[PDB]
C-alpha cells in the first residue's frame, strides 16, 4: 500500500501517483530484474 | 577503468550483476562457428576496438544528445561498458577467444539485441514488484 | 522525433493482441490473409508478425504530453 | 582540559576551512593542511587565544565582493548582546554572511533573533560538537554539489518537470547546513552504484 | 565520532534516526540499504539490489524518514482514497 | 659544426674528392670519428660483425641522450642557485647556437631559452630574423623580443583580432530567431575561453610592458575602427589575468577592482545596489593626475554586454519603482546607474580626444522621458486592473495609443534616452502588450545615431520576436513592424537589411504568401550590398518555393 503506485513511466523514470520522480532510471540502470545475471569483473583483483 | 572500479568496489569483489553473459556468448559464437583455438586466427585488433566503440554507441539507456543527457548515458552504462571493454579487449580476443570476424560481428549483434531486450519496460509496476519480492523472504526467517 | 523506445512493451503486446482479437471476433476485416484459422488470438498473432494491425498506440508521457506510434513502426520482440 | 581544548580548537578550525573550501570560498592550502603543533605555533589555550580572537574572515572565489565571517563565542550560550556585537561588526564591514559556533547551545531568543534578521544579515548557528568532525568525509555520505539556476532550468527543461516532482532534502539536515544552502536550492548528488557504476540524483531543498 | 583515534569514515551504527540527525538523508538511505542487505543476506538468501534501492529511495524521497506504518504513510501528500485503502480510514475522510 | 672545430660534410668531401686513397682515409675517418669511450672500442667491430649497422645504435642513443638533456634542463629549472642555473644554461646556449641551424639540435636551444627569462640580444635577433627559427621558436623567446619589438607583437595580435571581429559580426548577425539564444546569451567565462584571449595571456606572461602594448593596440583598434568589441577583449584579458592570479598585473591595474563588479554584474546582467556602491567607490577613488583610467573605464564600459546590463537595470528599476510610487529623481541608485551609463556611452569620445571629464545628464530624461515610460506602464496596468474587474459595457475604450512626441524628441536627440528606450521596447516586447507596442512603434522610426537601426537592438528584437511568432497572423501588425519601422533603414543600412531578411527567414511560414512576397520585393538588395543579404534573398526564394508544397 505504501509502494502501490510506483511505476516506470515512459522516458523510463520511476514515479508515483503524485508524479514525483523517485529514480531517474529504474534500479539506477533502467534494466528489469529478469534478464540480469551474475558476471565477474576480471580487472579488479589482479596486480598491476 | 580499473582505477574507477577500485574506487567503486573497495571490497575487491568481482561478482556483480549485469544484463548479459559475455563469456558464454563468446563460447556460443565459438561453437556455432566451430572456432579451433589451435590455429592462428584472422581477427584484426583494430576491428575489435572499432566494433566495441560502435556497440557502445549503439547501447543507449538515456536518449537525447546534450551534456546532461550524455553524462547520464555514460553513468547508466558505466559498469557494463567497463565490463565489456575488459572482457572484449583485443588482447584476450586474439589470445584466448581466437574468435573469427564473422563470429565477432554476430557476437556484437547478439549483445546489442540482448541488451536492448533487457531494458526495463515502461508501464511496469516496479513498486508492487519490489514489495512482494522483498516480503516473500520474510516468510522464511529464523528468529534469533 | 518520438523520444520513447522503438520497442513494444509486453503490456502493449498484450493490449494490442487482445483488442485486435476482439475486433476480429466482432466480424472486423482481417488485414492479413488467414490460412484456415478460427481463433481470433491466432489471427491477431499472425497480423502482429505481419505488422498489419491498424491500431495506433498512444503512450502518455508523464508531463501530460504523449507520443503516437504505429504498430509496424515499433520493434516487435 | 587545556591539551584537549587546543586539540578540539585545531580540529574545529580544520573542519571550518574544509567547509568553506567546499562552499567555494577562497581557502589557502596551508590552512587546509594546518597541523595541531602548527595551530599552536601560529598562536596553551585555556587562560592563555580567544573565541573572539579565533574568528576568521574568508572571501568568495567567484565574487570577491562577498565575504563570510566565522565567529566563535566566549560564552556558553550566545546572548543577544553578542549577536548585536557580531551583526554591528558585520555592518561596519558591510558583510551579511556570518557563521557562529556555539559551545554547547544557543539562547532561544537568539534563535528568534537569527530568523528575524535573516534577510538583512544571514546568520547560521552551528554546534561546536557537530563541527568537531567533517561529516562530508564519511563513507555513507555521497558527493554533493550545489547547482546553480541555469543548471536547474536546463535540467527541468530536459525532463519537463517542476520543482514539486523532485525528491526533497530537508533544509535542517546537517549536510545542507554544511553547505549552507537555502530553500529553493537544489543539490546534485553523485554516488556509487553496484549495478550502474555511478548514479546522479537531484534533491530540492526544503 | 568526536573522540580521538576513532576513524570518522568507517564508523557507523545500526540505528537509523541517529544517522538522520548527525549524518544526512542520503547517508540514511545508504545505511538503510546496507542494513536491509545484511538482514536479508544473513540466512544466505539473495535479493536483487534494485528492489532495495527502490524501497530505500521511496522511504527517503521526502528528505526525511517516512515509516511504512500509518503515522509515516498518512502524512504523505497522496489522494484521500489511498487513505481509504490504508487503515484508520474515516479518521482521514473527516479531514478530507 | 665547424664553429666548434667539428668535421662536417664539407670536410668529408674535400677529403674524398681528389684523393686516390679512399680506403685508408675512410678507415681512419671511421676509427677517429667514433664515440670517445674506451669500452665501446672493444665492441664496435663486434657490434658491426653481424651486418648490424652501427646506425641503429647511434639513433637509439641519440634519442635517449637528447631526451636526458631535456630532462636535466627541466630538473635544473628549479634546482639550487639561479646563478648556477643561468650560467650552465648560457654555456649550453652559446655552445648549441652553432647547432641551432641543425634540425635536431635546435630543440635543445629552444628548451634552454624556454628556461631563460632573458637572453643576449643577438640570439633573439637571429630567431626573429630567420623565419624558420621564429616559426620554430617557443614563445619564451618571443616575449622578450616583443618586450623590445612592439612591431611583431602588433603583427601577431592583428590576425587574432581580425578573427575576433569576424566571429563578433557573425554572432551579432547569427540567423536564428529565438528568445533563449542570442548574441548576449553566452556567459563571460564562456566568452573568455576564446583562443585569442588565452593566446594573448600566454604572449604577455607576467610582464607589465607587454600588457601596455596590448592596451595601446586596443586603444588604436577601438578608436580608428570605431568598434566596441576590442574593449570587451580588454576586459576579458584582464579577467583572464585575474583567472591566472598574476599579482604583477592585478595589483597595478586599478580597473581590476572595478572589473570584479563588472564581471559579477555582467554574469547576472544586472547591477545590484551592493556592486553599485562598489562602482561608486571606485569612481570616487580616482584622484587627480591619474584620470586616464576613467577613459579606460569608459572603454571598459563601452562593452555592449555592459550596455545591456546597465540598460536592463535602468528599465527594471523603472518597472519596480511604479509600485513604490517613486519618481526617477527620487532614485539615487537609479541616478548612479545614469551616471555610470553616461560615463560608459562617451567612451569613444574619451579615446578620440583624451576627455577625463564626466558627461552630463538630461533634466527632461529624469522628468519627462522616464516618467513618460512610467505613464505608459501605469496606464497599461490600470487598463489591466479594469479588465480584471468585471462589468465592462459594450464597445469599451481602447488603451490610449496616442504617442507624446517629446518622448520621441528625446529618443532622437539623446543617445542615453535612445538606448534605454530601445531596451524598454525590448522589455515590453517580452511583456508582449500590442497596445503600448504599436503606441511607441511610431517615433522609433527616427532615433539618435540610428541606434534603433543598429546591430544590438535589432538582434535583440529579432530574438524576442519568437514570443511574437504567432502575432504575425495580423497583416496590420506585420505592416507595423515592416512597413512601419524595419524597412526605414533597410536599403540605406546593411545591418537593418540583414536583420529584416533573417526575420523573414524565420517567419516565412506564419504569414500569407502575399505579404511574404511583398516583404521579399521590399528586401531586395540595392545592387551594391554585401553577399549576406543576397544569400538571404536566395534562401527567401527557396523558402517561398517550399511553402507552396505545404
Amino acid at each position: 500500500k505504501s509502494m502501490e503506485s510506483v511505476m516506470v513511466k515512459y522516458d523510463a523514470t520511476v514515479r508515483n501517483s503524485i508524479n514525483q520522480v523517485v529514480q531517474l532510471r529504474y534500479g539506477e540502470d533502467g534494466l528489469a530484474g529478469e534478464s540480469v545475471e551474475f558476471q565477474n569483473l576480471a580487472t579488479l583483483k589482479p596486480s598491476n | 577503468d580499473r582505477e574507477v572500479l577500485r574506487v567503486i568496489f573497495p571490497t575487491g569483489d568481482s561478482k556483480v550483476v549485469l544484463p548479459c553473459n559475455l563469456l558464454r556468448m563468446i563460447w556460443n559464437a565459438q561453437k556455432i562457428f566451430h572456432i579451433n583455438p589451435r590455429l592462428p586466427s584472422d581477427l584484426h585488433p583494430i576491428k575489435v576496438v572499432e566494433g566495441v566503440k560502435e556497440l557502445s554507441k549503439k547501447l543507449v539507456i538515456v536518449n537525447g544528445d546534450d551534456p546532461l543527457s550524455r553524462q547520464a548515458q555514460e553513468n547508466a552504462t558505466l559498469l557494463f561498458n567497463i565490463h565489456l571493454r575488459s572482457t572484449l579487449c583485443s588482447r584476450r580476443m586474439a589470445e584466448e577467444f581466437r574468435l573469427s570476424g564473422e563470429a565477432f560481428d554476430w557476437l556484437l549483434g547478439e549483445i546489442e539485441s540482448k541488451f536492448n531486450q533487457a531494458i526495463a519496460h515502461p508501464g511496469e509496476m516496479v513498486g508492487a514488484l519490489a514489495a512482494q519480492s522483498l516480503g516473500e523472504p520474510a516468510t522464511q526467517m529464523t528468529l534469533n | 522525433k518520438r523520444i520513447t523506445t522503438p520497442y513494444m512493451t509486453k503490456y502493449e503486446r498484450a493490449r494490442v493482441l487482445g483488442t485486435r482479437a476482439l475486433q476480429i471476433a466482432m466480424c472486423a476485416p482481417v488485414m492479413v490473409e488467414l490460412e484456415g484459422e478460427t481463433d481470433p488470438l491466432l489471427i491477431a498473432m499472425k497480423e502482429l508478425k505481419a505488422r498489419k494491425i491498424p491500431i495506433i498506440i498512444r503512450r502518455y508521457l508523464p508531463d501530460g504530453s504523449y507520443e503516437d506510434w504505429g504498430v509496424d513502426e515499433l520493434i516487435i520482440s | 582540559d587545556d591539551e584537549e581544548e587546543t586539540y578540539r580548537l585545531w580540529k574545529i578550525r580544520k573542519t571550518i576551512m574544509q567547509l568553506c573550501h567546499d562552499r567555494g570560498y577562497l581557502v589557502t592550502q596551508d590552512e587546509l593542511d594546518q597541523t595541531l603543533e602548527e595551530f599552536k605555533a601560529q598562536f596553551k589555550p585555556s587562560e592563555g587565544p580567544r573565541r573572539t580572537d579565533l574568528t576568521v574572515l574568508v572571501a568568495h572565489n567567484d565574487d570577491p565582493t562577498d565575504q563570510m565571517f566565522v565567529f566563535f563565542p566566549e560564552e556558553p550560550k550566545v546572548g543577544i548582546k553578542t549577536i548585536k556585537v557580531y551583526c554591528q561588526r558585520m555592518q561596519e564591514e558591510n558583510i551579511t554572511r556570518a557563521l557562529i559556533v556555539v559551545q554547547q547551545g544557543m539562547t532561544p531568543s537568539a534563535k528568534q533573533s537569527l530568523v528575524d534578521m535573516a534577510p538583512k544579515y544571514i546568520l547560521e548557528q552551528f554546534l561546536q560538537q557537530e563541527l568537531l568532525i567533517n561529516i562530508t568525509e564519511h563513507e555513507l555520505v555521497p558527493e554533493h554539489v550545489v547547482m546553480t539556476k541555469e543548471e536547474v532550468t536546463e535540467l527541468l527543461a530536459r525532463y519537463k518537470l517542476r520543482e514539486n516532482q523532485l525528491p526533497r532534502i530537508q533544509a535542517g539536515d546537517p549536510v545542507a547546513r554544511y553547505f549552507g544552502i537555502k530553500r529553493g536550492q537544489v543539490v546534485k548528488i553523485i554516488r556509487p552504484s553496484e549495478t550502474a557504476g555511478r548514479y546522479i540524483t537531484y534533491r530540492l531543498v526544503q | 565520532l568526536s573522540e580521538k583515534d576513532v576513524d570518522p569514515v568507517r564508523t557507523t551504527s545500526n540505528d537509523i534516526v541517529e544517522i538522520f540527525t548527525v549524518l544526512g538523508i542520503e547517508a540514511v538511505r545508504k545505511a538503510l540499504e546496507r542494513e536491509l542487505y545484511h538482514v536479508i543476506s544473513f540466512d544466505g538468501s539473495y535479493v536483487n539490489y534494485r528492489h532495495l534501492a527502490l524501497l530505500c529511495d521511496t522511504m527517503t524521497c521526502r528528505g526525511h524518514l517516512m515509516a511504512i506504518t500509518r503515522h509515516g504513510v498518512n502524512r504523505q501528500d497522496t489522494g484521500p482514497l489511498m487513505k481509504c485503502s490504508f487503515e484508520e480510514t474515516v479518521d482521514v475522510l473527516m479531514e478530507a | 659544426l665547424q664553429d666548434l672545430g667539428v668535421a662536417n660534410g664539407e670536410d668529408l668531401k674535400e677529403t674524398l674528392t681528389n684523393c686516390t686513397e679512399p680506403l685508408k682515409a675512410i678507415e681512419q675517418f671511421q676509427t677517429e670519428n667514433g664515440v670517445l669511450l674506451p669500452s665501446l672500442q672493444s665492441a664496435l667491430p663486434f657490434l658491426d660483425l653481424h651486418g648490424t649497422p652501427r646506425l641503429e645504435f647511434h639513433q637509439s642513443v641519440f634519442d635517449e641522450l637528447r631526451d636526458k638533456l631535456l630532462e636535466r634542463v627541466s630538473a635544473i629549472a628549479s634546482e639550487g642557485k639561479a646563478e648556477e642555473r643561468y650560467k650552465k644554461l648560457e654555456d649550453l646556449l652559446e655552445k648549441s647556437f652553432s647547432l641551432v641551424k641543425m634540425p635536431s639540435l635546435q630543440p635543445v636551444v629552444m628548451c634552454v631559452m624556454k628556461h631563460l627569462p632573458k637572453v643576449p640580444e643577438k640570439k633573439l635577433k637571429l630567431v626573429m630574423a630567420d623565419k624558420e627559427l621564429y616559426r620554430a621558436c617557443a614563445v619564451e623567446v618571443k616575449r622578450q623580443i616583443w618586450q623590445d619589438n612592439q612591431a611583431l607583437f602588433g603583427d601577431e595580435v592583428s590576425p587574432l583580432l581580425k578573427q575576433y571581429i569576424l566571429e563578433k559580426e557573425s554572432a551579432l548577425f547569427s540567423t536564428e530567431l529565438s528568445v533563449l539564444h542570442n548574441f548576449f546569451s553566452p556567459s563571460p567565462k564562456t566568452r573568455r575561453q576564446g583562443e585569442v584571449v588565452q593566446r594573448l595571456t600566454r604572449m604577455v606572461g607576467k610582464n607589465v610592458k607587454l600588457y601596455d602594448m596590448v592596451l595601446q593596440f586596443l586603444r588604436t583598434l577601438f578608436l580608428r575602427t570605431r568598434n566596441v568589441h576590442y574593449c570587451t577583449l580588454r576586459a576579458e584579458l584582464l579577467m583572464s589575468l585575474h583567472d591566472l592570479d598574476v599579482g604583477e598585473i592585478c595589483t597595478v591595474d586599478p580597473c581590476h577592482k572595478f572589473t570584479w563588479c563588472l564581471d559579477a554584474c555582467i554574469r547576472e546582467r544586472f547591477v545590484d545596489s551592493k556592486r553599485a556602491r562598489e562602482l561608486q567607490g571606485f569612481l570616487d577613488g580616482v584622484k587627480k593626475g591619474q584620470e586616464q583610467v576613467l577613459g579606460d573605464l569608459s572603454m571598459i564600459l563601452c562593452d555592449p554586454f555592459a550596455i545591456n546590463t546597465l540598460a536592463l537595470s535602468t528599465v527594471r528599476h523603472l518597472q519596480e519603482l511604479v509600485g513604490q510610487e517613486t519618481l526617477p529623481r527620487d532614485s539615487p541608485d537609479l541616478l548612479l546607474l545614469l551616471r555610470l551609463l553616461a560615463l560608459g556611452q562617451g567612451a569613444w569620445d574619451m579615446i578620440d580626444s583624451q576627455v577625463f571629464k564626466e558627461p552630463k545628464m538630461e533634466v527632461e530624461l529624469i522628468t519627462r522621458f522616464l516618467p513618460m515610460l512610467m505613464s505608459f506602464l501605469v496606464d497599461d496596468y490600470t487598463f489591466n486592473v479594469d479588465q480584471k474587474l468585471p462589468a465592462e459595457e459594450k464597445a469599451p475604450v481602447s488603451y490610449p495609443n496616442t504617442l507624446p512626441e517629446s518622448f520621441t524628441k528625446f529618443l532622437q536627440e539623446q543617445r542615453m534616452a535612445c538606448e534605454v528606450g530601445l531596451y524598454y521596447v525590448l522589455h515590453i516586447t517580452k511583456q508582449r502588450n500590442k497596445n503600448a507596442l504599436l503606441r511607441l512603434l511610431p517615433g522609433l522610426v527616427e532615433t539618435f545615431g540610428d541606434l534603433a537601426f543598429g546591430d544590438i537592438f535589432l538582434h535583440l528584437l529579432t530574438g524576442n520576436l519568437a514570443l511574437l511568432a504567432d502575432e504575425f497572423a495580423l497583416e496590420d501588425f506585420c505592416s507595423s513592424l515592416f512597413d512601419g519601422f524595419f524597412l526605414t533603414a533597410s536599403p540605406r543600412k546593411e545591418n537593418v537589411h540583414r536583420h529584416a531578411l533573417r526575420l523573414l527567414i524565420h517567419l516565412h511560414p506564419r504569414v500569407a504568401p502575399s505579404k511574404l512576397e511583398a516583404l521579399q520585393k521590399a528586401l531586395e538588395p540595392t545592387g551594391q550590398s554585401g553577399e549576406a543579404v543576397k544569400e538571404l534573398y536566395s534562401q527567401l526564394g527557396e523558402k517561398l518555393e517550399q511553402l507552396d508544397h505545404r
